[PDB]
């Protein structure tokens, strides 16, 4: 039954898990403590372990470096659902360090995680892979859970390992650090990896649902619409992408870029739509959530997924028209980028909705800014005491720095025509 | 604060490393944790990659101060060999790539031929660690290129190694097979047909392309370098 | 009895086959349960085929005998709680817990290799329980994952055991509408290279035809898979109903490879029927003859005015009557319709099948009186490489998505291998079209 084991880790990991778990749970059509339309039912327990009385734990885990914010879900409405063990927390946060989470105080807390998802196992019939929400910007979210991976795959080597990363922005002054340290293991060992720009999520809430001064609630929001769209494939049977690694396949053309963007519609919340306005303001640019130009670059593979009461033939026809105005935008040498999927379940209160996962060349330009902070600050050497004394090294941030920069130079390497070898 | 003997298996991680490289530096500028190894066997794996990179560095360093009975050297390499073939070499960092496998060369020199040694790092192919694989797969590979087939019964030796290579050739993970090729190349500048035939293309391909010491071996070849001294 | 196993492999495989072994359980007279249908005493074929494909495993109940494989338990289940739970058993079934997930390399290479010992033993079981085995026919895609890597894996352990018995098959050629993976350009080229000397005639089914013919004739606006299978078994039927009734052409798996390929390499036939109505009049043997000429009635999209013609057997079924079918074929030979190879003696072979057509009862389709199938060898056919082959060359030439492949145990040289194979096999369509 291909089961998920599902990693929250940090505050923002934690908070954003947790909106995710409060979404789909509603879609499945379950309480608040885990208890229709057939649909909701089926798939049911590849996010959702089936406890001995008809009731569903999640098959979650929520691992913090300090019981602040994992204390907060704790006694929250959806903190029942969750299994008491699956939570971990140590004495001490990590400080936004990298350092301390990857090294020192992190890498103490994760054998105790490690036992919960090795007994999580020990209950999947054929567990298909890990899917992580955390943010490259802090100390544990990063840090710890980059190490978290590693020594996931170490153990689990024929996984899945899929990734929720949330990036930094400029609005604490060493998130680049934590970032491109995150980056450069997460090329190296995550299968997919959703990536989520905090400066464009920040201005949908602002300019597009117009909300004055937004909290982390509310950009968690779209990160959780987000999710459940994105996993649509993953809870629904008679789909197209239905294995983490079927998605992986039809979606990575090349083992190290595997960095995604993200797009939702609609959005706006006024304080019905049709099929053609809906995949219109699916590729709008303000409908996205990284900070780069989609327009210009190119899609190396595309991944749709709409749901509700929208008929396949009308959105297969869409997409193919959109296919044939921008195919500029399209790679020439990736025949059928775009794999669109229809689900017939409704993202409720909303008749029809439509999710984005794009493998476009355009994200150079988030590797590019924070690289360019990264070095600002590294030709300084600053800042590099609070790492170095965790037993860093000012080799690995040169790695780091020069891998993440390869990175790069493969998306625009990559903006080029037909040419063999 | 003081005493060593603590502080190498003090709580803080820190302190295991600094006393580490105390460790280390004892051994250089020459204390006998050749007797019982089962103190470095516990350093080889400290829980705490930074530290436990210097715990090798220091491993390395007190193997090469030594320099006598065949036996206890048996012990020693079936106490430390396998713990740096599944902790030392599957690491990612360079420093403990690179001292773990010395270590594994060294502490086979203090025998008569890589035999033992080899024997040790066979079970390692039954793992589903696919780099854990690889990696004894490319250290039993440098055992061959650094000793040679020298002082061993190629009769017994050969097809009991021969006997674990198909399954790994065919392997899923790609450089699990990079690597066994590598083994093959090898073992033939001193086994087909179960193995897939753009293989042995390939094979035949590499083996167009040829031109062409152990502890005791060092003390006879000086054992006759001093008495060279008979002016 | 010379007996013939069907081993299905993959999604498409057994969807396919859950179609045909409807329409072969309705053929002759056998309810799921496989029991005879009230009032028969006795299957509508036997004695006259229907021993070949149904396995009278005790008094009164017989059973197919085939065998279904697919990685993923997904497909199969839904064949174990169906309403054809009993029609199969158990042993015939046969699952893992992971798939190919799009990839030729696991289904061949790393997962569909664990499974193998498996579905060797039982096609063993069968074939023990055969008194004259005759052969196979496997049914799989080339698309995915599993009926493409682990179907060819199954064609060359099945070559090598059964050596003398000879193999037919059925493959879905992968089509963009209908398409699960961008990569089926992959696994396609490199399973034909892999199964272009473990099958004896394989007969091609593009989706893309397919799905327009249930767009057009059907009258279908977005056919679904059910609807693309309930027209290919109308078909297979068709081409299998000469083995399973009483048959003037094509009695035998071996008369196929005799009356379709001239030389090995080329047996890959161009299949047409006639007539397909909606579930919603009456024809006749001239119409669906000239029908069969049409670009709009082929299992694989090309022109069947194009070409040459090496080979060609017309299969009729239903009221059909001699002088009609001579009369309308002779209307074709004088027409100059197709363009026949100079060096081959002979030409159309016609065979008559009286056992009438027959559509399931919930499905698109309606039933006629008489019907018609063509299969014929053209040289057309090689377009339907040659584009599969430009698909291959613009992703391979960045070695896009490469790296899937290399990961589950395949060697990179091995996509160069199946592509000179189908380039040679191009050039094999077009030199054998001379003389
Ligand atoms: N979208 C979103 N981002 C968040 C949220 N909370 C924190 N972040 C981001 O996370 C980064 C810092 O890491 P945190 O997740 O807050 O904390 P941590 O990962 O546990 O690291 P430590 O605080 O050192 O333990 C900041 O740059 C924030 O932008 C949240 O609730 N939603
Ligand atoms: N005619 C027909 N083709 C189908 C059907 N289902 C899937 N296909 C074709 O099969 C191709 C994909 O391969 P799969 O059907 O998934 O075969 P598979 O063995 O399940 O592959 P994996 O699950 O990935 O290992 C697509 O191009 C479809 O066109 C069906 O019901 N009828
Ligand atoms: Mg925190
Ligand atoms: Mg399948």
């Amino acid at each position: 039954m291909r089961e998920i084991i599902h990693i929250s880790t940090g505050q923002c990991g934690n908070q954003i898990g947790a909106a995710f778990w409060e979404t789909i749970c509603g879609e499945h059509g379950l309480d608040f403590n885990g208890t229709h339309d057939d649909i909701q039912k089926e798939r049911l327990n590849v996010y959702f372990n089936e406890a001995s009385s008809g009731k569903w734990v999640p098959r979650s885990i929520n691992v913090d470096l300090e019981p602040g914010t994992i204390d907060a879900v704790r006694n929250s409405a959806i903190g029942n659902l969750f299994r008491p063990d699956n939570y971990i927390f140590g004495q001490s946060s990590a400080g936004n360090v990298w350092a301390k989470g990857h090294y020192t105080e992190g890498a103490e807390l994760v054998d105790s995680v490690m036992d919960v998802i090795r007994r999580e196992a020990e209950g999947c019939d054929s567990l298909q892979g890990f899917q992580i929400t955390h943010s490259l910007g802090g100390g544990t979210g990063s840090g710890m859970g980059t190490l978290l991976i590693s020594k996931i795959r170490e153990e689990f080597p024929d996984r899945m390992m899929a990734t929720f990363s949330v990036l930094p922005s400029p609005k604490t002054r060493v998130e680049p650090y934590n970032a491109t340290l995150s980056v450069h293991q997460l090329v190296e060992h995550s299968d997919e990896t959703f990536c989520i720009d905090n400066e464009a999520l920040y201005d949908i809430c602002q300019r597009t649902l117009k909300l004055n001064q937004p909290s982390y609630g509310d950009l968690n929001n779209l990160v959780s619409s987000v999710m459940s769209g994105v996993t649509t494939s993953l809870r629904y049977p008679g789909q197209l992408n239905s294995d983490l690694r079927k998605l992986a396949v039809n979606l990575v053309p090349f083992p190290r870029l595997h960095f995604f963007m993200v797009g939702y519609a609609p959005l706006t919340a006024i304080g019905s739509l049709t099929v053609p306005e809906l995949t219109q303001q699916m590729f709008d640019a303000k409908n996205m959530m990284a900070a780069a130009d989609p327009r210009n670059g190119r899609y190396l593979t595309v991944a749709a997924f709409f749901r509700g009461k929208v008929s396949v033939k009308e959105v297969e026809d869409e997409m193919h028209k959109v296919q044939s105005k921008n195919s500029d935008y399209f790679v020439e040498w990736i025949p059928n980028n775009v794999q669109t999927a229809v689900c017939s379940v409704a993202p409720q209160g909303l008749d029809m909705a439509a999710t984005f996962i794009a493998n476009s060349t355009s994200i150079q330009e988030l590797f590019k800014r924070v690289g360019d902070q990264f070095s600002a600050m590294f030709k300084r050497k600053a800042f590099l005491h609070w790492y170095t004394s965790e037993g860093m090294d000012e080799l690995e941030f040169s790695e780091a720095e020069s891998n993440m920069n390869d990175l790069v130079s493969e998306y625009q390497q990559y903006q080029e025509a037909t040419v063999e070898d | 604060t003081l005493p060593l003997e603590e502080r190498l298996t003090y709580k803080l991680w820190k302190a295991r490393l600094e006393a580490y490289k105390e460790l280390n530096q004892l051994f250089r500028n020459s204390q006998i944790y050749w007797r019982d190894p089962t103190l470095f066997a516990q350093y080889i794996t400290d829980s705490n990659v930074v530290a436990q990179e210097q715990a090798i560095v220091a491993l390395n360093s007190l193997i090469d101060a030594f320099a006598l009975k065949n036996a206890h050297n048996i012990t020693l390499i079936s106490t430390w060999t396998p713990l740096l073939v599944e902790k030392g070499l599957t690491s990612s960092r360079a420093t403990t790539k690179t001292q773990s496998m010395s270590c594994i060369l060294s502490l086979c020199g203090l025998d008569t031929s890589i035999t033992q040694s080899v024997e040790l790092v066979i079970p390692f192919f039954e793992k589903k660690l696919p780099k854990l694989i690889a990696a004894a797969a490319n250290c039993v590979y440098e055992l061959m290129a650094a000793f040679g087939l020298t002082n061993v019964n190629v009769q017994t030796f050969l097809p009991e190694l021969l006997k674990h290579v198909p399954q790994l050739a065919g392997h899923g993970d790609r450089n699990v097979r990079s690597q066994t090729m590598n083994l093959i190349v090898e073992i033939y500048k001193v086994l087909f047909k179960k193995l897939k035939p753009i293989q042995v293309k390939d094979l035949h391909k590499l083996f167009a392309k040829v031109g062409d010491l152990f502890e005791w071996e060092k003390r006879e070849l000086e054992k006759k370098r001093s008495q060279e001294e008979e002016a | 009895m010379r007996e013939v196993i069907s081993i299905n492999v993959g999604q498409a495989g057994c969807q396919i086959g859950n179609a045909c072994w409807e329409l072969y359980s309705l053929e002759h007279g056998i309810k799921p349960d496989g029991h005879l249908e009230d009032g028969l005493s006795k299957p509508k074929g036997g004695e006259e085929g229907f021993s070949t494909f149904f396995h009278e495993t005790g008094y009164g109940k017989f059973v197919p005998r085939a065998i279904y494989v697919d990685l993923e338990p997904n497909v199969i289940d839904e064949v174990r709680n169906g309403p054809y739970k009993d029609l199969f058993h158990p042993e015939q079934l046969i699952s893992g817990k992971e798939d190919a997930a799009n990839n030729y390399a696991r289904g061949h290479y790393t997962v569909g290799r664990e499974i193998l010992g498996d579905v060797l033993d039982r096609i063993r079981k069968l074939a023990d329980q055969c008194d004259g085995l005759q052969g196979f026919l496997f049914t799989h895609s080339l698309g995915g994952g599993t009926g493409s890597g682990l179907g060819s894996l199954l064609l060359e352990e099945l070559s090598a055991e059964y050596g003398k018995k000879s193999k037919l098959e059925f493959a879905v050629y992968p089509a963009p509408q209908v398409s699960t993976s961008v990569v089926e350009p992959y696994n396609t080229v490199l399973t034909t290279h892999t199964t272009l000397e473990h099958a004896d005639c394989t007969f091609m089914v593009d989706n893309e035809a397919i799905y327009d013919m249930c767009k057009r004739n059907l009258d279908i606006p977005r056919p679904s898979f059910a609807n693309l299978n309930n027209l290919i078994a109308q078909v297979v039927s068709s081409v299998t109903a000469s083995l399973r009734f009483d048959g003037s052409l094509n009695v035998d798996l071996n008369e196929f490879q005799t009356n379709l390929v001239p030389y090995p390499r080329i047996h890959f036939p161009l299949v047409s029927y006639s007539p397909v109505l909606s579930k919603s009049e009456s024809n006749s043997v001239s119409e669906i003859t000239n029908a069969c000429f049409e670009p709009g009635n082929q299992m694989v999209k090309c022109d069947p005015r194009d070409g040459k013609y090496m080979a060609t057997c017309l299969l009729y079924r239903g009221d059909v009557v001699t002088r009609d079918v001579q009369r309308a074929v002779e209307q074709v030979k004088n027409k100059k319709t197709v363009q026949l190879v100079d060096w081959c003696p002979t030409g159309f072979k016609i065979g008559i099948c009286y056992e009438p057509p027959t559509a399931t009862p919930n499905s698109q389709l309606a039933t006629v009186d008489r019907a018609v199938c063509m299969l014929s060898n053209t040289t057309s056919i090689a377009e339907a490489w040659k584009r599969i082959d430009r698909k291959f060359d613009l992703m391979y030439a960045k070695r896009a998505f490469v790296h899937w492949y290399v990961g589950e145990g395949m060697e990179e040289g091995e996509f160069t291998e199946a592509r000179e194979d189908l380039a040679a096999l191009e050039r094999d369509y077009i030199e054998v079209g001379a003389d």
